[PDB]
């Protein structure tokens, strides 16, 4: 069932956090790309961003994305979520904060999602790569040759002993919901939100209150304001404020461990042997970078190591 | 055609019993989401009635967490 | 020598008869799909130019 | 391969705020005053110029090392053993190891 | 040396004690914004791989 | 930003024959080897940040139409510094570059 | 927070004077085109019903440079 | 004239073949790209696929 | 303005002889396919109403195959 799986992550939701070239000017982002992680042997990769994906606040969906505008949560059907890298990649999966893709190499990685008009994109750099299996060096994944042992990050969702741990956020200031009533501040919280405030006016008035609290001082810009939410948990990233008291820690598993299977490597055309008074004469004629060892079965190997690329004949 | 420890679903193909309806449609068909029986929920959530499981911290908090909002309906709470 | 100038003579331009040495071999299909994987050097009219 | 883990930092509005030394490889703290952040919705807080943000840092194993790792041995001489194949008269061949 | 193949030991792959240099240097976030930035030499192992 | 009747910075007019049609820019898109994104445009003059290739191509949807051109010029991406990078990064240390301006003056 | 030479928009940002109410909005919740005063209009140009200028050499042109077609009403054109 | 250059493609229907790379795992599509011809001097080329255009 | 065996369009482009009425517009007005007479169907081929035509194995066969839906009407299949 999908209850298995969403368990943990039904607790916790969205945040915005730092995203460096979001637009041009890097905002502050709805989706910000932490941990890009490209270490495997097919080119797939995984991004683990700030958003959530396949899940909506009344029920699981694998349609159904969630995000966060200002304080308030959002559910927008997946409609255009793309990955690119240099050219536009085969996104596999996605669970909670993380994606799963199939990327060409590039050297920078880019993700963004419409709802209405809106764009909500953001770049972070990260060098990636295709990384082959085996003695060719082929640039995309063929018809036909070999199979060989490769890691690869697997579809599935499940558990498999890898964890993360989630926090309670820290104090999310929010200057919207400072206004003046008549020629004096008031706040506005909503829904037992618990709004701290600091006003330094003619002195400091520091508390915590939960209900109205008009504040009896003239302008809007000589105090400041918080928000304590406790109902929803987030991931503690190294984009957000710490709490104040001792924070717990959840567990939050990482859906797409790495796992060991099967990859098709390329196969080199045959050489063509040429018979000499104790010479082997080899024609070569590649069409990737393939390697040629040699070595001798006698009391010395006297190894020979050579990447060929263009047609060479050695003897 | 397979191991016994292996399931096949109605096209052929032979994926393993971990997967078994296990939310993702492994193979083509999509069989081997068909035919399971439903786990039970836990003591300490509450029931919606529609049956999806909130824990009972998010009852009666002014908040809908349900899709039928049985958990903020006056007659599942007081008011 | 099937990579550098002659592995595919034709007598004249439209001859029916043609000499090709290309070390074209057939390779397993593999998994249970259909197609004819082959493996050849490739041609020797491109290495020349 | 190692991954590099980074908790959230703490941030004190105007004040000083110190770290001790946890049990952890490669573990790093440091003091970064006057910072004045800059979140979404307005700036954090009011006390202007000295603040304090922590920023520690510690380094750990990834979840690839579970894969593919280098395994380091020191050897020393053991025993060599082999297989034969013998036959004699009219008897047929029969293998076991020496 | 942090740097070549020694900079990231453990005894086991379940083990519970982990010797690691990797030259980890914190660095002063910049321009007022909320992230932790740091700075380290590239790890060994893909080095020697 | 003209719509032949006065100024909207959601609006681009362009001539097809000798009649001036001006329409709402739904999607203007300028690629080099990656779709860049668009910083402004005022007039004759769109601003852009590009990765680096060889062609500069730009297009705009009137109605089913798709109205493209494209012109070679080699365009590079030049690090400031005694490093040589490949995209600004999130951190690191400043120092005086000259690009161009983001207002329009 | 900044000189006075430089305007600091609510949001706590600070830009230069130079940007002041120019047609950007340069800060986040453009606050900064809000509040300044409307700039005449030049006094060799029509004032169309809508505030906008058109040269007087565009008046009664057959063509309609104006966003109300105030420009070629014939309650402003003698035909 | 067009019905000159379609007199034997009207008999001719679309098929589905296998091809790699779908999405991520391989399918059978009715798309599918065979030989590819890009021995142009343009960068032009011709594709051959399995659909009907 | 040009050879005898290419073909001018009104605009002043010179196409060859052999792009006349061949089915694609090749200049703007695409005036090469304007003026062009048609030509008959084959023997071994029925004709619909419209005027296509199809072969006579395709004809009465249960399935579609003209425009009008002409190949399986009963007038012309006599059921
Ligand atoms: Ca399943
Ligand atoms: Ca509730
Ligand atoms: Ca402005
Ligand atoms: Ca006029
Ligand atoms: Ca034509
Ligand atoms: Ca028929």
């Amino acid at each position: 069932d999908l209850d298995t799986h969403f368990t943990q992550y039904k607790l916790a939701r969205p945040y915005i956090a730092d995203c460096p070239n979001c637009g041009h000017s890097r905002c502050d982002s709805p989706i910000a790309i932490e941990e890009v992680r490209g270490d495997a042997h097919a080119g797939v990769i995984r991004i683990q961003t700030s958003a959530m994906f396949g899940l909506k606040t009344d029920g699981v969906d694998l349609a159904y994305m969630s995000f966060m505008n200002g304080k308030t949560q959002k559910s927008i059907k997946i409609d255009n979520l793309h990955v690119r890298t240099s050219a536009p990649c085969s996104l596999v999966s996605h669970h909670g904060y993380y994606i799963l893709a199939q990327c060409p190499p590039g050297d920078t990685v880019t993700v963004g999602f419409h709802d209405g008009p809106n764009r909500h994109t953001c770049t972070v750099a990260h060098k990636v790569e295709f990384r082959p299996v085996g003695r060719e060096k082929y640039r995309h994944p063929p018809e036909h040759g070999v199979e060989l042992p490769c890691n690869r990050y697997t579809h599935k969702r499940a558990d498999q002993g890898h964890y993360v741990e989630m926090h309670q956020p820290g104090l999310v200031a929010d200057h919207s919901l400072l206004s003046i009533h008549s020629a004096k501040v008031k706040i506005t919280v909503p829904s037992g939100a618990q709004v701290k405030y600091y006003c330094k006016c003619p002195d400091v008035r520091k508390g915590i209150t939960s209900s109205d609290h008009t504040t009896t001082c003239t302008d809007v810009k000589q105090c400041r304001a918080y928000l304590i939410d406790n109902k929803k948990w987030v991931y503690n990233s190294g984009r957000l404020p710490r709490g104040e008291g001792d924070t717990f820690k959840g567990k939050l598993h990482v859906p797409f461990v790495p796992v060991k299977a099967k990859c098709i490597a390329t196969l080199a055309p045959e050489p063509l042997v040429e018979h000499k008074h104790r010479t082997l004469i080899l024609h070569l004629h590649p069409d990737h970078p393939t390697l040629l060892t040699t070595r001798s079965l006698g009391s010395d190997a006297n190894p020979t190591r050579q990447w060929i690329e263009r047609p060479t004949t050695v003897n | 055609k397979c191991e016994p420890s292996q399931f096949q679903c109605t096209n052929g193909r032979c994926i393993t019993l971990l997967w078994k309806c296990d939310g993702d449609e492994d193979c083509v068909d999509g069989s081997d989401e068909k035919n399971c029986v439903k786990k039970t929920c836990a003591e300490s959530d509450f029931v919606c009635n529609n049956g999806q499981c909130v824990p009972s911290r998010w009852k009666c908090d002014g908040d809908p967490d349900c899709e039928d909002g049985s958990d903020e309906s006056p007659e599942q709470c007081h008011m | 020598k099937a990579g550098s100038f002659g592995d595919l003579q034709s007598r004249t331009s439209t001859s029916n008869d043609l000499y090709a040495n290309t070390n074209l071999k057939l390779q397993r299909p593999q998994a249970g799909i259909v197609h004819t994987p082959f493996t050849q050097v490739p041609s020797g009219f491109e290495r020349w130019k | 391969k190692y991954k590099t883990k980074v908790p959230s930092p703490v941030v004190k509005c105007c004040g000083a705020t110190q770290c001790t030394s946890k049990p952890h490889p490669d573990y790093q703290c440091q003091v970064f005053s006057g910072v004045y952040p800059f979140m979404w919705g307005g700036a954090y807080c009011f006390c202007d110029t000295e603040n304090t943000q922590m920023s520690e840092a510690y380094v750990e194993r990834s979840e690839e090392c579970s894969i593919d790792h280098a395994k380091a041995y020191k050897v020393h001489t053991g025993t060599v053993q082999a297989m034969v194949n013998i036959t004699y008269g009219s008897v047929s061949w029969r293998s076991a190891d020496v």
